[PDB]
Formats: structure tokens, sequence, C-alpha cells
């Protein structure tokens, strides 16, 4: 039984932006091994969401919270919560006797997490009390700190490993930030250039976990996975904040099971709720007070689908060569070489012994559930990468060492141990960056790799529908005209990517600059894009090089794609062998689809897949 | 189609039958060229779970007005939101509609969107427009949307029509387009019709709060108790934007009034009348109560919120309040309290506890118990004695009224006299199955409703199936005995600042139960479980009350709430509190200067005395 946490008050700088930059010195809470400073003060990945918030001090029913506390700012503070409880006393006093801690001073609070500090039979596997610094109930708190404590019943939160995990936890805390009433000259005086009306509203943030306007970060969601929310609210009388989870509803328990779609935080109240986001994507969660919204207090939870996963094409076409980058590789084993690419001498990236980084520009920010690593042989001597960490970013400005689950400073991943390794490493929780770097830690006499990261797109789309997967009927597929001869019958039905057999492709009876291949999706659908192809049949090779796309929601009316004003020419596949893919930047969405070849090499012929995601039937 | 609706957005003018023009929600069969009680509301749309709706809003407006849903499922089509959701065109299309643009919405009543079954049938949500909320909603961009248990509407033909949609709204008319508004469904001064209900049959309120600023309300119904959470509410506390499904029993007949009760709110509106008529008929020992007796009186005396350390002058935060200075009258003022008086007519029962300050006698009510307030106005100005909480209050011996006047609380105010009163308790007045027992109540002197109270007359009434903490604010300035106070403590005899900021709020003490910064200390021995009946009165703005001791303390209203309780002011609810805590306790006024100005108090951890 029992849990200790090593927690402390830091003075640090707060910014937002992304729109003169306002720089503020508030004081927050962080947790580290017990090495006072240089090491180790680290937390990250999933926990972004707390932001200003101190870390999750989670305990169980029964067991103890021990909480060491170190102040590191000019004016003494104190870790206090409701449950800073048993202090039996002996002619020594109780309440003011451990009241506060001077800078650098160091105190441990330790109590028994009684039943009266707990969730009831009336449900929710965890509660959500709060820790503040008393001494100044308002002053320091506004300026600096707030912490979310949560106790859960018995066999509830995971042994050794973290806390909970059955379900995802989030402590969004809603408040108005007045500043000025918080911290003084070092805060107040900075950016000097005058008491209430002039810019007073300017100091006031209306901020979730201290992120005004849409700044809040960590909302890895995950379709169909119970999510507990922690809504502890605070401040002065203005903040009755009526939080709303855009087109989601949740339940709460309190002697019964009530459903509701917005609940109001009376400063001090906190609370807990559970919901499961049935539909994935981006969405808002905001206080719905009109004034309070346009002053900030809105953020987006960015829920993904699990069944989304696909290669981003480091193997295939979609990824172009310019996309990659390296420490600079000794040997000509230049990057531009990754995954399955065995050609002649050269099939991978490969630097010398000094520490390296293969970074990847995805050309867009994107979610990524995992990477598949590779190594190659040369001259008998086995080349691979044994162990590595992933770094990622969005703008190339920020960078981040990825932790995911892994207890401590980060997760190191286990690479292959041979040439032709194929190690699917997995990123749940998953990365969001546009930029994935890769630093190796161990190798075998050299560093070297082929790789093909797999993720899905920021929205939970970009996936194949029928066609290849055969899930779309060759009753469903039609086309303008087809090449049918005794035996060979280049039916529209055969326009399915990577299909090998008799008559394995589509062909129009004889060629025309304007033909068409069509797919009766049946359901009204969205389309991310289209993977296109070509076929060789008996030593004669043939493929479609240029093409045009129709679509209709209308059985008999069609509307040509139009791009940047003009209708657009689609460039893909210089060959039969390979398939290559087109983005479809503004995604046309229809029930029925059509495709018209322009430049067709030798002879017209097509196999393909479509890309996409389901949207509502009957509309 | 499962069900479908057509909305408009028409710009119409409004008189609140002052004239104002507004762009509000409208409905038709399919384009073209209601029921009055609804008035302003964009039509109340409602769906059973599983069955799913579609609007096709036509923006027959100047404004580009969007359609957000607040409590169903969408696809980025249904919600009217533009925000960096990386969905692009056709999917932001209805995520904010253009002027003159007639565009279409889709939404679903998902099995999970539905009520819990511990919940009431039909959970009240609404809709609006998520395109500049303040520039929107004002001018009429709010309707009511309700989702209900599946075999739902089929019943309505069988079921009660007693489904009224109460829209409590602070339209800052002077947005989207001079001073504010306070309406109830879009009427101001007791305006508006409908609001009829059956006699012995109960009525249900589909309640919608409406803000666009931190604006708060507390809304009663003339002698009527509310049912919401299945705990009697008696108050319908209503936050900036809330959704509440409440019900009202509707005993008796005629015209009673719901209304926002606060300060300046009534001078702005928010009150409206609810008729009950009789209705068309259509058939297809060891136990029991005893009655309470109280010889009680309103006597007058000076009140000193003391004494602890007096910290003079430079303590320009502390002392300014309770120090006799050139223009100040600290600590002691002349008041009137209720006493149960010891030596007089109909003998007595009188001994005082320091622990409740001004607080009157505590009067205890068990359902079906009766009360016998043999009241006399012992001192000065004529004062009244009425209990907020109970209902059957008529002088004993007669249902007649002093011939002269309406509802005793109103007038017969007894200046040197004695009046005999009967407070019969019904179960109606009492706590439900769900609410904890001994719900907190108070009684005042309704010589008007407020003016005297401030003076110092107040006490605690428990209704039940006894530590009391009243927070209160004593204005002193509106107190009857101000002339008698100014001319008793201040240095210059009479002539002095008539009124001023400097002294005004310097003679408004923040009470702690009419006790000041530190007082009471209180006498609770460790491990003793208490019941803590607490209440705010005096001045208003929400309340934030907490216990902060050698165990901080936690308490249970059902599920245990922590360094928090929130009496709405002119309002009250009560608390169980296991005491395995410890000594010296910040006891919370908790909020703003409220904290700096008057909060404190303490708690103990003694033990070893038994009986
Ligand atoms: C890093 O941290 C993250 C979280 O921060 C963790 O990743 C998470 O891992 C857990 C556990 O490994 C994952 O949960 C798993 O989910 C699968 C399948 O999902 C379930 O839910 C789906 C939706 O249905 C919902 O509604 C159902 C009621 O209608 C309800 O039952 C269900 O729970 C859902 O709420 C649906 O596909 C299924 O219903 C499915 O159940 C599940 O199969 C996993 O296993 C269960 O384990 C319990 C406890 O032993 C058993 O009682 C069940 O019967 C399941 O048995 C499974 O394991 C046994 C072997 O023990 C095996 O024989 C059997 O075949 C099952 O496989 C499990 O619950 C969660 O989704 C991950 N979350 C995230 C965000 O990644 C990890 O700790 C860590 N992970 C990594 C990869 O590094
Ligand atoms: C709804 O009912 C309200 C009252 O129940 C009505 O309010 C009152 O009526 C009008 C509109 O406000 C006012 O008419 C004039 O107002 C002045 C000044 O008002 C007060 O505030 C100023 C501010 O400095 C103060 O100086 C004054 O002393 C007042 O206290 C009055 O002095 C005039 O007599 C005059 O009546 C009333 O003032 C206002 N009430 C009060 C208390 O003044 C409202 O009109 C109704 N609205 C509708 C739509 O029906
Ligand atoms: C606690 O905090 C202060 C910082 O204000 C401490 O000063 C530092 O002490 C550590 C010793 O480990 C050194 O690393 C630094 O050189 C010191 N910083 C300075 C002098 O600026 C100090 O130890 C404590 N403060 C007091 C007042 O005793
Ligand atoms: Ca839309
Ligand atoms: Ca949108
Ligand atoms: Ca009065
Ligand atoms: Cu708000
Ligand atoms: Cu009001």
């Amino acid at each position: 039984k029992t849990r200790h946490y090593f927690i402390a008050a830091v003075e640090r700088l707060w910014d937002y932006g992304m729109s003169s930059v306002p720089q503020f010195k508030k004081v927050v809470f962080q947790e580290f091994t017990d090495g006072s400073f240089t090491q180790p003060l680290y937390r990250g990945e999933l926990n972004e969401h707390l932001g200003l918030l101190g870390p999750y001090i989670r305990a169980e029913v029964e067991d103890n919270i021990m909480v060491t506390f170190r102040n590191q700012a000019s004016r003494p503070y104190s870790f206090y919560s409701s449950l800073i409880s048993y202090e039996e006393d002996q002619r020594q006093g109780a309440e003011p006797r451990k009241n506060f801690v001077k800078p650098n001073e160091t105190k441990t609070y330790f109590w028994k997490v009684q039943h009266h500090m707990a969730p009831t039979k009336d449900e929710f596997d965890c509660k959500a009390w709060a820790y503040f610094s008393d001494v100044d109930l308002e002053k320091d708190v506004h300026s600096g700190l707030i912490g979310p404590l949560l106790v859960c019943h018995t066999n509830t939160l995971n042994p050794a490993h973290g806390r909970q995990v059955t379900v995802q936890e989030f402590a969004l805390f809603f408040t108005i930030f007045d500043e000025t009433k918080s911290w003084y000259f070092t805060e107040n005086m900075e950016r000097n250039c005058m008491e209430d009306p002039t810019f007073k509203e300017n100091y006031r943030f209306h901020a979730i976990n201290g992120y005004i306007m849409d700044t809040l970060p960590g909302l890895v969601m995950a379709q169909d996975q119970r999510i507990r929310w922690y809504l502890l609210s605070m401040g002065s009388n203005e903040n009755i904040h009526s939080i709303h989870f855009s087109g989601h509803v949740f339940t709460v328990r309190k002697k019964e099971e009530y459903k509701m779609a917005l609940y109001n935080l009376y400063p001090g109240v906190f609370e807990t709720v559970e919901m499961l986001p049935s539909k994935a994507g981006i969405w808002r969660v905001e206080c719905l007070i009109g004034e309070h919204l346009h002053a900030g207090m809105s953020t987006l939870f960015l829920v993904y689908s699990n069944k989304c996963q696909t290669p981003l094409g480091m193997a295939s076409g979609h990824i172009r060569d310019f996309q990659i980058t390296a420490s600079g590789q000794y040997g000509q084993w230049a990057p531009k070489l990754a995954r399955l690419h065995y050609s002649g001498s050269i099939n991978a990236w490969s630097t010398k012994e000094p520490f390296s980084w293969i970074k990847v520009d995805l050309l867009a920010p994107m979610i990524i559930h995992g990477i598949k690593t590779q190594g190659a042989r040369q001259k008998f001597s086995s080349l691979y990468i044994s162990q590595f960490i992933i770094m990622y970013s969005l703008d190339g400005k920020k960078w981040q060492t990825y932790r995911g689950n892994s207890t401590g400073t980060l997760m190191v991943f286990f690479g292959n141990v041979d040439s032709s390794g194929i190690k699917h490493n997995i990123f749940n929780p998953p990365i969001i960056a546009r930029y994935i770097r890769l630093h190796p830690t161990h190798y075998s006499i050299r560093s070297t790799l082929r790789m093909e990261l797999m993720g899905c797109d920021l929205n939970s789309c970009s996936m194949p529908l029928g066609m290849e997967s055969k899930a779309i009927s060759d009753a469903q597929i039609t086309a303008s005209s087809y090449f049918t001869n005794m035996f060979a019958t280049w039916s529209p039905s055969k326009a399915r990517l990577h299909l090998q057999g008799r008559s394995n492709a589509w062909r129009p009876q004889v060629n025309n600059p304007k033909e068409w291949l069509q797919v009766d999706f049946q359901k009204t659908m969205k389309v991310t894009g289209v993977t296109t192809q070509g076929v060789k049949s008996l030593l004669t090779s043939m493929y479609v090089k240029e093409f045009l796309i129709s679509s209709s929601q209308d059985g008999h009316q069609w509307t040509l794609f139009f791009q940047n004003g003009k209708v657009k020419v689609f460039q893909g596949n210089q060959d039969s062998f390979t398939p290559v893919v087109n983005s479809l930047d503004p995604p046309l969405l229809t029930r029925y689809l059509r495709i018209h070849p322009q430049s067709w090499v030798h002879q017209i012929a097509l196999r393909m897949e479509v890309l996409g995601c389901e949207a509502q039937d009957l509309y | 189609a499962t069900r479908r609706y057509y909305l408009g957005a028409v710009e119409l003018s409004w008189d609140y039958m002052v004239v104002y023009k507004k762009t509000l929600f409208v409905e038709f069969t399919d384009h073209l060229f209601r029921p009055p009680w609804m008035g302003l509301l964009g039509p109340t749309i409602q769906a059973e779970v599983y069955d799913t709706v579609v609007i096709t809003l036509k923006n027959m407006a100047s404004h580009p007005v969007s359609l957000h849903a607040v409590g169903v499922s969408y696809w980025k089509a249904s919600e009217g939101a533009e925000y960096d959701d990386q969905t692009s065109q056709r999917e932001k299309e209805d995520d904010k509609v253009f002027p003159g643009g007639s565009h279409t919405y889709v939404w679903q009543v998902l099995k999970e969107n539905g009520p819990m079954a511990s919940d009431p049938l039909c959970l009240t949500y609404s809709y609006l427009s998520h395109v500049d909320l303040v520039k929107d909603l004002n001018s009429g961009l709010i309707g009511a949307l309700l989702v209900c248990r599946e075999g739902s509407l089929a019943k309505e033909k069988t079921q009660t029509l007693h489904k009224f949609i109460l829209l409590f709204a602070v339209f800052d008319e002077g947005k989207s387009w001079w001073p504010k508004m306070h309406t109830v469904n879009g009427y101001v001064n007791r305006s508006l019709p409908g609001l009829i209900g059956c006699h012995r049959k109960s009525v249900y309120w589909h309640v919608i709060g409406m803000g666009t600023t931190p604006e708060v309300h507390s809304i009663f119904l003339e002698g009527h108790t509310f049912l919401v959470r299945n705990h009697r509410q008696a108050s319908l506390e209503i936050s900036p934007i809330t959704f509440l499904t409440a019900q009202t029993l509707l005993m008796d007949l005629g015209q009673f009034l719901l209304f926002c009760h606060i300060s300046s709110h009534q001078h702005d509106g928010m009150e409206a009348y609810v008729k009950v008529d009789s209705c068309p008929e259509e058939p297809q020992a060891k136990k029991h109560p005893k009655t309470w007796v109280h010889y009680i009186a309103a006597e007058e005396e000076d009140w000193d919120y003391a004494p602890l350390v007096l910290a003079p002058d430079d303590r320009s935060y502390k002392s300014q309040y309770l120090n006799n200075g050139p223009q100040r009258i600290g600590r002691k003022y002349k008041k009137v309290r209720f006493m149960a008086y010891t030596d007089e007519t109909f003998k007595t029962r009188e001994a005082i506890q320091h622990e409740s300050g001004i607080l009157g006698p505590l009067l205890y009510g068990e359902v079906g118990d009766t009360l016998l307030i043999i009241f006399k106005n012992q001192a000065s100005r004529p004062y009244n004695i009425y209990p907020h909480g109970i209902t059957d209050v008529r002088p004993l011996y007669s249902r007649r009224l002093p011939k002269g006047v309406k509802h005793l609380k109103d007038f017969p105010i007894l200046p040197g006299e004695i009046f005999k009163y009967k407070w019969t308790v019904t179960v109606e007045d009492g706590p439900t199955k769900s609410d904890p027992r001994c719900l907190t109540r108070y009684y005042s002197s309704f010589v008007n409703m407020e003016r005297d109270l401030a003076s110092g007359l107040i006490g605690p009434l428990l209704i039940c199936y006894r530590n009391v903490i009243l927070f209160s604010v004593f204005d002193e300035n509106r107190s009857w005995y101000l002339t008698e106070n100014i001319q008793r403590f201040l240095p210059n005899p009479a002539g002095v600042q008539l009124e001023d900021p400097e002294f005004q709020a310097s003679n408004i003490m923040h009470s702690i139960n009419g006790y000041v910064f530190d007082s009471l200390q209180l006498s609770v021995c460790l491990h003793e479980v208490a019941y803590w009946y607490i209440l705010s009165i005096g001045a208003q703005t929400d309340f934030l009350s907490v216990f902060f001791s050698g165990y901080t303390f936690k308490h249970k209203m059902v599920y245990e709430d922590t360094l928090t309780l929130f009496p709405f002011s002119g309002e009250t609810v009560f608390m169980s509190m296991e005491n395995p805590g410890l000594w010296i306790l910040g006891c919370h006024n908790s909020d703003f200067r409220n904290r700096g100005m008057t909060a404190l108090l303490k708690v103990s951890s003694c033990d070893k005395n038994t009986g």
C-alpha cells in the first residue's frame, strides 16, 4: 500500500500566440525524481493537456499520499488540499503549525486517504478534488498554481504502471486570468509603456488550463473509448463557466445517473464526467458564455479512429524523395532509400557511427500509429538499426522526444536485429506531428535503415473502399465501354488495384480521349483520393498517364472536377507495374463516381482503388 | 422522413406585449407569407430517441445566423461552427449560413444521446447559432430542443400537455444592432399570457437559462416549491446558461407569480404570472406528530461584533470597519433581533448561545407537525414574523385575515402588540425521499421583505422527516436604527457626511453569522458527526463557503463535495460532515473582498466528556 509523489513549485514564463508577444511569469507545479533541479524535472507526451496545471496526484481508497514539496520562488507558498488531513496533534497545534513553506524550504505532507475522500457506490471510478496554495487563497493561486487530485476505489488504477487505463482521463480547468492581482513588478513592469479601463481586459485571459483562444494542446482522444473528464473550476464570482462538449453529451453520477450536454462550474466545485465520442475528428469544448468565448476559453479535442491505419507510402508512390533528410550519410547509402527497396547495390539509408537523424517531412501534419523499420546486407556484413527514439514536430521549430506509455524519461524502441528486419513499432498513444525524426541508439557495426511509417491523416479518413478489398461489388462498378473479345473480357469489374488473373484490368472498347470508369458506391460518400494503375498482358505494356474525375450525387448529371478555377489534369503512373496516388485537395463527396483518361500510353487500361470515409446515409 | 422541420430567421420587431427590432427563429410548412405563451422562442423541436431530425434553416435575415445543437450528434454538418477543424468546404457550409442563404441541417437522436432512466422523460436542451454568440442569441436566436425516452410522443396524446418551456433571458438588446433587458420567454414586466395549469394536477417546467455575460438569477413561484433533481428546490437557482427540467405540484387555485428575486432585476423584468384554474374532468402510540410552541418576540438591543484584538489606524483594511473614528462607528450598532423571551407573557423559553450570533430561536418542523408562534413586537417599529419554507400559515383560531389586508406577511405588523400564528407543515413543504432530511430554512420580518431584515431580524427554521451557520451581510445603512446609531457612536453629534463611499461600505459588515472577522471559535469535539445547516442572506452574488481546518473537511450533499458549497444567497441548503478533522478553521465567506472583509471563524478537536 501507499504512493509518494515528488512535487514542487516553479516560477516560469507563459505565452500563447500562434496568431508584440506578451510574456508572463506565473508559478506552477512539476514532478521529478528528487534530484532537486538540473535533474530531473520531466513530464510529457499524453499529459500535455494539464499545461499550467500541476501534475496528476492520483491515489486509491485506503492508501496514502505522501507529497514532498519544494518552493522555488520569492514569496512562500503551500501545497494544500481538502484532504491534507490527519494531523493528530499533541499540545503542538495543528492547522497553522505546518501552514506554509518559505522559498527553498522543503516539506512533506502525508495523510490517510479515507473513505470520506472517495468516490461512492454511486459511481465513477475516480473523483476529482483540487490542490491550491493557501497563504493567499486568491493572490498566489491566480498568479501561479493549481493541482488536480483524484482518488479512485480499490483495484482501480494500475499497479506500478501509471494510473487507470481502462479509460482516458482529462482535467480541463476553467478560469479567468486577471494577472496584475497576482504578481508584481517583475510581471507588471515588464513591457512598460493605467490601472483598470485601458488594457485591463487585455491582461484577462479566459483560459482552459491556461490556454486562451484555441491554444490548448493535449487531446488525443480515440474513437469509442470511455473518457473521464475533470472539470474543476476556479477564480472569482465571474466564472460560472458553462462548459459544452461540441455535439457530444456525457453522464454524471451523484446518487443517480444523469445525462447532460453542458454543466456549470461554480468556482470551487470541480466534478467528473464520462462520455464516449462516437464520431471521431476535431471538435470544440468551450464555456458557452458568449462574452467569455470570444475572449477565449475554447479548445479542440482531436479524436482519432483506431481502424484508420495505413502506410503513408514510404514504400509506395505518395512519398516523394525530396521528403526525407539525414545527418548526412557516409557512403552513398543516401536517404531516399527506405522500406523494401532492394535495388542493385543500394537499398537503404546509412551513416557512419556518429549519432544521426533521419527526419521525414510529411508535407502536412498527420496522425501516425507506428513505424516499420528496416536494415540491409552489404558485403556479408549485416547492416541494421537495433534501438532508437522518435522525435516529432509541426513547424520544424518545436521538437519533441516521444515517450508514449514508457515509464520515465522516454520510450526507446527496439529495432530489428538483422538485415531484412521488418519491425513494426507501435505509437499508441500516437504522434501528431508533420515531422518525424529518428535517432538511432544501437546498431551493428553500422547505422542503416529502410522504413515506412504508418498513420492515417488528422481527420480519421484516407482509407480504401471496396475495389481492391473487393468490398465494392463488380455489380457496383460500371464504365462507358469495354474491350470484350472471345475469352478476354476487360470488364469494368476488373478495375481493381493489384489484381492478378485472366483479363486483370479494365479496358474501353477502343481508345478515346474522353471515356469513363464509374463506381456505384451506393452510400453517399466522401473521397480523400484515388490510387491509379496500369496493366501489361502478354508482353505488351499499357497504362493511363493523365486523367479527369467526374462524380455525381445524381444518377444522370455530372460535375467535372474544377481546380484553381480550371478543371484539372491528374498525373500518375508512368508504368503498369506500380500504383501511384492523387491527393484530391478539396474532397469531392458523392454517391457515384467517374474517371476519364487523357494521356494513355500504348493502350488504355486501368486498375485502381479509391480513398475515403463514411458520411451519413440518405444524406 | 423520421421527422422534419423548416426554420427561418425572420427579422421582426418586438414590444414585449418600448419597441425593439430583432432577427429571430421562425417556422413554416415550406416557405410562405406561434401559440402566444411561447412568445419569443424559436419553435420547440422535440424528438424521441432513435428517430432523427433534420432542419433546413432559411436565413431570411440581415444577419448570417448559424444553427448549433447542444445535445445530439452531427458530422460537422449539423453543428453551426466555424473553427479550425480542418474539414474544408461543404462541411463548413452549414457550419455558418449566409444572409439570404437557405441551407440545410441534419441531426440524430443517438441511443446514447437519450435520457438515463434515472432522468425525467424529455431532457431539456435547446439550440442557437454559433456565429458571434453575443451578436447572436440577442435578437432571438434561441429555441428549445428536447430528446425523450423511446416510446415517447405516442404517450403525449395519453400524456400531459403540461410541458411549458420557460426561457429565462437577459437579452442585452444593444448587441447585433441603449440599456438592457430581463425577460421570461420574451416578456418583461409581468407581461405575457399562457401559464395555466390544472388544479390537483402538477405542471412540468422545461427551463432554459440565457446569458451572454456572467449574469445570474434566482427565480421562485409565489408560494410554490420546485421539484428538479427529485430534491425539493423551492428556489429554481438559475445559472448563466442552464438547462433544467423542473416540476411544480400546483395545489390550490388562481393567480400566483414566478419571478426573479435579487436587487435591480425586478426593475428590469423577469417576473410573470402563472394561473391555476379548475380543470375539465374525464374518467374513461409509538408514532405521529405533536405540535410546536414558541413564545417569541422582536426585542431590540445593540450588537457588538467583538471582541478580539483591536488593531488601530494603519490597519486601514481591518480597523476601518470596527473602530470609532471621526466618521465611523465600528463593531457595535443598535439592532433588533428575535428573542424567545425569558420573562413575560405566556411564560417563556430563553437562554442564549454565543455560538449563533444574532440568529433567532431555531424553529424545528417535522412534517405534519404544527407551529405556534405566539409573537409580540417588543420594541420600536412594527415588525412581522414569516417563515420562508412552509405554506399553511394563517393565524390560529381563524382563516380570516385582519379584514384590512392581504397575506399576513404583507401587513398586520403589530407595533406594541402580540399575534398568535400557526405554521402547519405538510409533506409538500418537506424534504423528499431524495434530499437529505432537515432542509434548511429561515424566517424574517416581512414589514416589507428586506428593509427590516438588514436591521437585524432573522432566524433558522428546519423542516424535517443543530449547528447552524448563516452568512449574511448587514447593510446597517438601510437598517432602521441608523439615526439611533449615527447619533450614539460618531464623534460629531448629528451633522456629518450624509452619505459617502468612504463610510458607506464601512458600515456594511460581513457577518459570519453577525459576528465579523473572527468570532465563535465553536465547540465541536473530534469524531462527533454533525449536521451543518448553513445559509446566506443580506447582500447577493453567489456564495462560496468551505471548511479549512486541521482536516480542511469534506462533507456530503449526496456525493461528497469538498472545499466547496454554493448557497445562492437569499437561499439555503444543509450538510452532513464527519468530523475526524482537526483544530483552527478558516470558515469560508471564500469569495473576493468578501474573504478579506469578513469570513474567518474556527473549529476545535476536544474530547473526553460523556453523558
Ligand atoms: C499504453 O497506454 C494505453 C492507454 O493509456 C493502453 O492502450 C490501451 O490498451 C488497453 C489494454 O491493452 C486497450 O483496451 C483493449 O481493447 C480491446 C478491444 O477494445 C474493446 O472495446 C471496443 C469497444 O467496445 C466498448 O464497449 C464494450 C461493451 O459493448 C466494452 O466491452 C469495451 O470495453 C468497450 O468499452 C471493442 O473492440 C471491444 O468491445 C473490446 O472489448 C480489448 O479486447 C482488450 O482486452 C480485454 O481485457 C479485459 C481485461 O482482461 C478482458 O476482460 C476483456 O475480455 C478483453 O480481453 C482481451 O485480452 C485478453 C487477454 O487478457 C484476450 O484473450 C482477449 O482476446 C482480449 O484481447 C483491451 O481491453 C485500449 O484500447 C488501449 N488504449 C489506447 C488509447 O491505446 C496500454 O496500457 C498501453 N498500450 C500500448 C499499445 O503501448
Ligand atoms: C418595467 O418596469 C420597470 C419598473 O418596474 C420600469 O422601470 C422604470 O421605468 C422607467 C424605465 O427605467 C424609468 O422612468 C424614469 O427613470 C428615471 C431614472 O430611473 C432611475 O435610475 C436613475 C439612474 O441615475 C436614477 O437617477 C433615478 O432616481 C431612478 O432611480 C426616474 O427617476 C423617473 O422617475 C422615470 O420613472 C424609471 O426610473 C424606472 N424605475 C425606477 C425605479 O426609476 C420599466 O420602464 C418597465 N419596462 C417595460 C418595458 O415595461
Ligand atoms: C534558496 O533559493 C535561492 C535562490 O533564490 C538559493 O540560491 C542558490 O543556491 C544554490 C545552492 O544549491 C546555488 O545553486 C545558487 O548559486 C544560488 N543562487 C543565487 C545565489 O542566486 C538559496 O540556496 C536559497 N535561498 C536562501 C535565501 O537561503
Ligand atoms: Ca455543415
Ligand atoms: Ca465545420
Ligand atoms: Ca423585512
Ligand atoms: Cu465562461
Ligand atoms: Cu434577475
